[PDB]
């Protein structure tokens, strides 16, 4: 059940937004990634 | 069985060095071309990626994926997938492969083509099969992980000509050579003191009578005797480069002998 | 004891973290070993 | 980053030579060419290929 951030660092999906801050739980940082789509991608082995 | 002969001196699994003898010269490079560039042979060629955490990008795997020589024995059975009335692929004209990985262990974990898991059906077709010719059985080492990091993709394979891509070449490298002494003078040599002091004897002179100095320059000679050396990467066995490599040509020919017809 | 201000540090002087870390620390730190330093953000 | 799976020029697979070059140097002691020429890479575009390969992978593993 989900994914949405993750925290550059201590490695942990983290998920929020706005009013929410932009740090995290269980390392205290700054820094969020991303987080790959799950729509699915194709590539040509060319 | 008169025409164009043949005379093996060596063969192995791997290569087969032999000595065309009675052909033209056009003959001998078509057939040469057509080794490298035109047997139909299996590859992967659609690759989706459910997971990738390992240290390579997407394609920088793809690409490798596409390169991995896949048994391709039985590709006649296969269709071309353009030929295919399926919707996009299907068991007719694919083979589907999977790979998993995950680095389980705290020392570095490889990722090798053996990994490589088919998962459609084959109907008895020898292909697909991830080709394995080192000592381990490992195959192509295909990526490392690092504990904690994944790999998870599916494969299509699809029948392909090195034409449009070479990771559909069965062939590797093609010795051919002819008139080891010169004497066509088809090759001028360039030298500084002495022509042959200056330039190496090929292997295949012994073969071949040297020339005697007296003899004037023959004019009506032409390149009759030709010395080839085929390799193969290992999706197809050799003697099966060379004989569908003969049978690719006949069939250029026969489509325009087809097409005559159709006009 | 009273600020004054703020030095921007030159990377690899010995002020800056990287001066003293091995090449296990580079990487904890996400810095490659071979950069080399010499320079400020 | 890895070693290349074929040679660029003449298509040999080459990729699954990489281990055993390695086991081959230092493990039983040959030189560079006398081992390239032990696993069969003999053009001397498929030697270029192990003999220049840089194992870049090595360190991007160390990163966590
Ligand atoms: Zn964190
Ligand atoms: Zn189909
Ligand atoms: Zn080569």
């Amino acid at each position: 059940a989900t994914l949405k951030y993750i925290c550059a660092e201590c490695s942990s999906k983290l998920s929020l937004s706005r009013t929410d801050a932009v740090r995290c739980k269980d390392c205290g940082h700054r820094i969020l990634l991303k987080a790959r789509t799950k729509r699915l991608v194709q590539f040509e082995a060319r | 069985e008169e025409g164009p002969q043949v005379k093996i001196r060596e063969a192995s699994k791997d290569n087969v060095d032999f000595i065309l003898s009675n052909v033209d010269l056009a003959m001998a490079n078509s057939l040469r071309r057509v080794m490298i560039a035109e047997i139909p042979t299996l590859a992967i060629d659609s690759v989706e990626v459910e997971t990738n955490t390992t240290v390579l990008a997407d394609e920088f795997i793809a690409h490798r994926l596409g390169l991995i020589p896949l048994q391709s024995m039985d590709i006649e059975q296969l269709e071309y997938s353009r030929d295919c009335f399926c919707e996009d692929h299907c068991d007719k004209c694919s083979v589907v492969l999977t790979l998993q990985a995950f680095g389980e262990s705290e020392s570095t974990t490889n990722v090798y083509s053996k990994d490589l898991v088919i998962v459609s059906n084959l109907m008895g077709r020898n292909i697909g099969h991830p080709i394995i010719q080192d000592k381990e059985g490992n195959g192509v080492l295909i990526c490392k992980l690092r504990k904690g990091q994944e790999l998870k993709l599916t494969c299509v394979a699809k029948k392909g000509i090195a034409k449009e891509h070479a990771k559909w070449g069965p062939a590797a490298a093609i010795e051919f050579e002819y008139d080891p002494w010169n004497k066509l003078k088809h090759t001028d040599y360039w030298y500084e003191q002495d022509s042959a002091k200056e330039w190496p004897q090929s292997k295949n002179c012994e073969y071949e009578d040297p020339p005697n100095e007296g003899d004037p320059f023959d004019y009506k000679a032409q390149a009759d005797t030709f010395y080839m050396n085929v390799e193969s990467v290992g999706s197809i066995p050799v003697d099966q480069v060379v004989v569908r490599g003969i049978d690719t040509l006949q069939k250029k020919v026969a489509s325009i002998l087809l097409a005559l017809t159709q006009m | 004891k009273v600020f004054i201000g703020r030095l921007p540090i030159m990377l690899r002087s010995k002020n800056c973290y990287l001066s003293e870390a091995t090449e296990s620390d580079l990487y904890k730190l996400k810095e490659c070993p071979f950069d080399m330093g010499g320079y400020f953000i | 980053m890895i070693v290349p799976v074929r040679c660029f020029s003449c298509g040999k697979v080459v990729g699954d030579k990489w281990e055993s070059y390695l086991n081959l140097l230092q493990e039983d002691e040959l030189d560079e060419g006398t081992a390239l020429s032990r696993l069969g890479l003999k053009r001397y575009c498929c030697r270029r290929m192990i003999l220049t390969h840089v194992d870049l992978i090595e360190k991007f593993l160390r990163y966590n």
